[PDB]
């Protein structure tokens, strides 16, 4: 049986940790909801 | 219960402890999280009851209290920040310029960040603080990592 708690405001932080990449990825999308990588 | 707009973890006790199983926005009086999260379940907030409105297990989205209300969507040039809500960790803004899931019906927005499955809900936002989508729907690549399409809605 779920609940919830807050976690905080939603609001852009000017200088945050600056990470990850961007790739460009052939993905399909099956009926359940699964992501999965074409090739 | 806490209606008050802002992101919220979504925690069950139906295991050992207290378990964050994900994340939600709470905007409108509406609470959005992703499918997979609560398995369209009620949810409590404190001695309030949040009943399911609206959801789709294609989408993975599913909303409470009331119809999707989140509709910013990413500029496709811009950097954005998922405002991650880790297990027992604080919410942190990790800054990020979104990847691209090409698909058969067009292309999706898509952060390379690699966080804990209860991090799932957890917005990604834009430069004036809108919620562009949500974290946690996405695939594990060619390396092990995982990455997250920006799943949105619709607002009718
Ligand atoms: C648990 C079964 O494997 C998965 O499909 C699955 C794997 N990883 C994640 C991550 C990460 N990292 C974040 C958010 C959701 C997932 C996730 N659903």
């Amino acid at each position: 049986d779920m609940y919830i708690e807050r976690a905080g405001d939603i609001t852009w932080e000017k200088d945050a940790e600056v990470t990850g990449n961007s790739p460009r990825l052939d993905v399909a999308l099956d009926e359940s909801g699964d992501f999965s990588l074409v090739e | 219960g806490e209606t008050t707009d802002g992101v919220y973890r979504v925690m069950t006790r139906r295991l050992l402890g207290s378990t964050q199983v994900g994340v939600g926005v709470m905007q409108e009086g509406v609470f959005h999280t992703m499918w997979h999260v609560t398995k369209g379940a009620a949810l409590r907030s404190g001695e309030g009851r949040l009943d399911p409105y609206w959801g789709d297990v294609k989408q993975d989205l599913v909303s409470y209290c009331g119809p999707w209300k989140l509709d910013a969507a990413w500029d496709g040039l811009s950097e954005v920040q998922l405002l991650a809500v880790p297990p027992g960790e604080r919410a942190k803004n990790i800054q990020t310029l979104p990847g691209i899931f090409k698909t058969k019906d067009g292309d999706i927005g898509a952060v390379a960040l690699d966080y804990p499955a209860g991090t799932s809900g957890s917005p990604i936002l834009d430069k004036c603080g809108r919620v562009i989508g949500l974290y946690g729907n996405g695939v594990v690549i060619k390396n092990g990592s995982y990455v997250s399409a920006i799943t949105q809605g619709k607002r009718e």
